[PDB]
């Protein structure tokens, strides 16, 4: 089944981005933290899953699409094609085998992340929140971020429209067998959703708003954007 | 059903190499592209399924213009394409490529799936390789299983380009006739070869293209009379 | 002439280099890039985030770009059998570890200026033992001669996993190597001097993983 | 010059493949390798160029036993080989890559190096396409610069895997006229093949392979009599 085909190897690539990026920022924050401060053994699992938390989505994007213009480039996708895959291949394979992957990161920073800095703050005694639930947010109501965190709850489908039409330009290329001159393109152009999904959220409050469709608006817009 | 083409054309860098290019298939009919090199087969092919963007021409299907829907609509529609560069799978086995493909067949149960993937690897003698990944195979078992998960889609037309590219000649008439019991099923076909001499034995009648010009058509008996394309393409 | 190896992977090299850099800042990048355009304006808000960070993920990542984009497009060179009739015209590995030297030594400048003239820079944007500048010059000049036999992939037997020989390697290097030099302490203060000998002891496995005799 | 193998032997996960191949080229020689699907003649090819490493066998030049030495060196002591698949520079253009090649002869000067580009982009009469970039060009062409790249080098012996590959039949002669113009100048070449009725008016004997046992060896007119390869391989 192309499905387990496919998720095989954006999952077996993906595993090597993710690696890629949070073994690097473990030593990024170990050089620095090292230099100044502290003593041995412990600074590496100090901050792994919320750095896995910040670190996954953007591996996800990078991930799927490198591997998928190395499984592209040798006609595979493009023969599927002529036997009669269309969208439906991204809607229910790549989507199908990624949004799995992030609802554990979801686990993640629900269940033990938190947690996994608590570690850290009661490890830093040798030495001399934007993490959170509904469980103070409804009370900061009372007390802005009053849904900010809500779509930070919400998120396994910004990371869908997020590679969903990142990849739909790479669903096309065919210029002649057009070799990865343009992934990179894929992920620029699809790299501003960052920059313009989260930052689109102070706009929504300077004029009046629900913000429940003020977070609904710029994910789904650019869900109905690239529909081919 | 038919599938007809009227005055293609298609360009890059000033150099064009397309101009005109018309064709006609009907529904159980075998027709052939034969030309020399770079004349256009590939990329008319291309116009044909929807790869490139053309620059003129009208695809219709006789009643339905699809000549500006890609090729995913126009493979549910019902054509059907094989790659001149070997495009299989590269890391399942073979029977893991003809089921997978056979899972979009939306007729039929799982078991006749099984059962249809038994018959197209006994039907081309590749049951002694039929677990072997894909990636590390030989080219002739490569190029069959190429057209093995062509004719694994059922489509109304197919077309194929170089299908006997690095084939022994027993397997060539092996698929040889198996594409002519699927003419006599009734699925028009259409052929881009090389291999003359056992490329007109299956032949109806044959398109002939030289750079754009579709310079000849017709009997095979006069395609080998016409001291033109003798001197363009035989020799 | 075949300098194709060096005009065609140096785009590799430009094209991680700024994906990885752009990726590492997301959060800086959305964050107060997306809250400066409406609370606050000054020029050292949008200059102070473009001196946040930038001369340690220079020195890092740019020997990281030199070994993951030789090792990307290369191993493509390799996948889709090119060295193997470039090989077969009397040539040897001496053509790509000259080809990998030079692209080394080319970015050897650019890896010398980051940290040479992003040092003083560093102090008085960033406040607001010279062995190392040996060792940053020669770890760039190590994995061209590292990882040109180490992702040498069969065109039957392929895969992307062999990035991870060539990264742990890497980080075993880069764990040890930095932390080495927290031992001691600033300037003409000395710890163990074995930062001499890390560095060889890699020139070894590299060398002879490059024989192969 | 004389480049000989003796009972050469390959497998992979017990599946053997090749058992006692043995092959004798002379200088100067027209040998071919013709066989059915999945016979071992890439293999065979591997093993004597030193691509994979040999089980057993002896590579040799007559007198110096190479066969535990590596490709590179044996490409300066003198094999010529061909890739099966396609394998041309994939951003050059085609005098860039005949040029290219042509700076590793250490013989003449680069003035004599632009001359033989040229006469030999003149004599696959590729000129037309000169300076298009290499991916991009169709099969027959790539084809053809794979077969110009591989002579450019000019060793002793030399070895290809299907040169007929999506080639039009003028062109074919062509290439015909030319390796044989170089049995002229005395250079023993090795040629694998399934195009058998243009691939037997060339070549002088033939060995032919059936999953690693060598059955048959002679004239093509005894090939052609044997009525066991007649079942085998040919039909």
């Amino acid at each position: 089944v192309l499905d387990r085909y496919i998720g095989k190897t954006i999952f077996t690539t993906i595993m090597m981005t993710l690696f890629m990026l949070v073994s690097l920022s473990g030593i990024i924050k170990f050089v620095d933290q090292l230099k100044k401060a502290g003593g041995a053994g412990m600074y590496t699992l100090l901050s792994v899953p919320k750095d896995v938390q910040i670190f996954f989505p953007m591996a996800a994007l990078l991930g799927a699409l490198l591997g998928l213009g190395m499984l592209a480039q040798r006609s595979e996708l493009v023969v599927m094609q002529a036997s009669g895959f269309t969208r439906m291949q991204v809607a229910l394979s790549v989507m199908k085998t990624a949004i799995p992957l992030v609802l554990l990161t979801m686990a993640i920073g629900e269940w033990v992340a938190p947690q996994g800095e608590q570690m850290a703050r009661n490890y830093r005694a040798q030495a001399m929140p934007d993490a959170l639930s509904i469980s103070g947010l409804h009370n900061y109501v009372k007390y802005r971020y009053q849904l900010n965190m809500w779509s930070k709850i919400f998120q396994p489908l910004s990371v869908a429209v997020m590679m969903l039409m990142a990849l739909s330009f790479i669903f096309g290329p065919l210029r002649s067998v057009p070799m990865g001159v343009r992934v990179v393109t894929g992920i620029s152009f699809g790299f501003v959703f960052y920059v313009l999904d989260q930052i689109f959220g102070p706009l929504t409050l300077v004029y009046g708003i629900p913000p429940i469709i003020g977070a609904l608006l710029p994910s789904a817009s650019f869900f109905l954007i690239s529909l081919w | 059903a038919t599938l007809t083409a009227k005055n293609l054309a298609k360009a890059y860098k000033g150099r064009r190499v397309v101009e005109d290019v018309s064709l006609t298939v009907n529904s159980g009919e075998i027709v052939g592209l034969l030309g020399p090199n770079g004349a256009g087969k590939t990329t008319t092919f291309y116009m044909v399924v929807g790869i490139v963007p053309r620059d003129a021409g009208n695809i219709i299907i006789d009643d339905d213009d699809i000549s500006l829907l890609p090729l995913h609509a126009r493979a549910r529609r019902g054509i059907g394409y094989l790659p001149q560069e070997a495009s299989i799978f590269r890391r399942l086995s073979v029977y893991d490529n003809l089921m997978a493909v056979l899972q979009i067949r939306d007729d039929l149960s799982a078991e006749q799936r099984e059962d249809r993937a038994n018959e197209l690897m006994e039907e081309f003698h590749i049951e002694h390789l039929r677990d072997s990944m894909g990636q590390s195979l030989s080219g002739g078992e490569r190029r069959r299983v190429e057209i093995a998960r062509a004719l694994a889609a059922n489509p109304k037309f197919i077309l194929l380009d170089e299908p006997f590219a690095g084939v022994d000649p027993i397997s060539v008439i092996d698929i040889k006739r198996i594409i002519e019991h699927l003419r006599d099923s009734g699925l028009g076909v259409l052929i881009t070869d090389h291999n003359v001499r056992e490329t007109l034995a299956v032949c109806e009648r044959a398109y002939i293209v030289s750079q754009g010009h579709l310079i000849a058509h017709g009997t095979p008996t006069e395609i080998l009379q016409d001291e033109h394309v003798k001197r363009v393409y035989l020799g | 002439i075949i300098r194709y190896l060096v005009r065609e992977t140096l785009k590799s090299q430009l094209a991680i280099l700024f994906i990885l850099l752009l990726i590492f800042f997301c959060q800086k990048l959305v964050r107060i890039l997306g809250a400066a355009v409406d609370g606050d304006i000054p020029a050292n808000l949008v200059l102070s985030l473009l001196g946040l960070g930038v001369p340690e993920m220079a020195q890092l990542i740019l020997p990281l770009s030199l070994f993951l984009g030789l090792l990307m497009t290369l191993g493509k060179l390799y996948t889709e059998s090119e060295i193997t009739v470039m090989h077969a015209c009397g040539l040897s590995k001496a053509v790509l570890v000259k080809a990998a030297m030079i692209l080394a030594v080319f970015t050897a400048i650019v890896a010398a200026v980051n940290v040479m003239w992003a040092g003083p820079w560093s102090s008085r944007h960033q406040d607001e033992e010279l062995n190392w500048r040996i060792t940053l010059v020669f770890t760039v000049f190590m994995m061209a001669l590292m990882v040109v036999p180490l992702s040498v992939v069969n065109p039957r037997q392929g895969r992307v996993l062999s990035m991870l020989p060539a990264m742990l390697l890497y980080l075993l290097f880069f764990l040890i190597q930095t932390s080495l030099k927290s031992n001691g302490g600033k300037g003409k203060l000395d710890p163990t001097l074995w930062m001499w000998t890390v560095n060889l002891i890699y020139l070894a496995l590299a060398i002879v993983l490059n024989l192969w005799d």
